[PDB]
């Protein structure tokens, strides 16, 4: 509540929602990052003869807007809270602390996470299999000691489309 | 070379074996195809070098 009054705001308080949440665990933002796709629909590079324009529109075939994708690293190192942020565990917290309360529809989010190896099995039936998008912690049958990784990816929180269609009216003439 | 092609059912632990030791099955699967009607081993598909090269001694290849 004392950071949920002031407008427009902030970075810092995605800090305070994770070390409330589940001490032990720190937080990192980057403010800009690399975001990719969206493919515009008239690839636009024809070189016209009727029309053209040059003035800002120059590219190729996939654009990039940097613009609002925020990246951020948590780092646990007790082993009962590595098994909470995989999915069914606190991710369920984040998921609906960020889309409803503290952020909407102003941005999109990035998470990740870095632990030593991991805690994880294998091809086993329905539903459990996926570390997000990687598999690990099945083959180092060698060495004793640790190697520091990042660990996976989490899904954005987006809210988003287009509906479907198309209009059959109009404003006003003033 | 004892080509040993997995089997999974269920709680298999994944580890590299299964899948080096599957995909060399489909070459010698794929080899035992070309050796029924030809009798040929293989060769060579296509080799062009570089000749701009020569009489200032190297050699580059371009396609293999």
């Amino acid at each position: 509540l004392p950071l949920m009054l002031l407008p427009g705001r902030t970075a810092e308080g995605l800090t305070s929602l994770v070390t409330l949440l589940a001490p032990g665990t720190q937080a990192r933002v980057w403010h800009h990052d690399r975001r990719r796709i969206p493919l515009k629909t008239p690839l636009t590079m024809r070189v016209h003869h009727p029309v053209s324009l040059k003035s800002r529109p120059v590219m190729g075939d996939h654009a990039t807007d940097v613009n609002g994708q925020v990246l951020l690293q948590l780092s646990t190192q007790t082993g009962s809270e590595v098994q909470g942020w995989l999915p069914g565990g606190h991710l369920y917290s984040d998921l609906l602390a960020l889309l409803h309360v503290y952020l909407g529809s102003r941005l999109d989010v990035r998470l990740q996470l870095c632990v030593e190896r991991s805690l994880l099995p294998d091809a086993r039936l329905s539903c459990r299999p996926a570390a997000g998008s990687p598999q690990l912690g099945r083959t180092a049958v060698m060495r004793t000691q640790a190697k520091i990784a990042t660990s996976a990816a989490r899904v954005m929180t987006i809210s988003l489309g287009r509906y479907q269609r198309v209009q059959e009216h109009y404003q006003r003439k003033e | 070379m004892k080509i040993y092609r997995p089997l999974w059912e269920d709680g298999a632990f994944l580890m590299p074996q299964q899948f080096q030791q599957q995909a060399a099955w489909d070459v010698h699967l794929a080899d035992s195809v070309a050796r029924m009607g030809l009798a040929h081993p293989w060769g060579v598909v296509a080799a062009e070098f570089d000749d701009s090269l020569l009489p200032l001694s190297r050699l580059n290849a371009t396609r293999l």
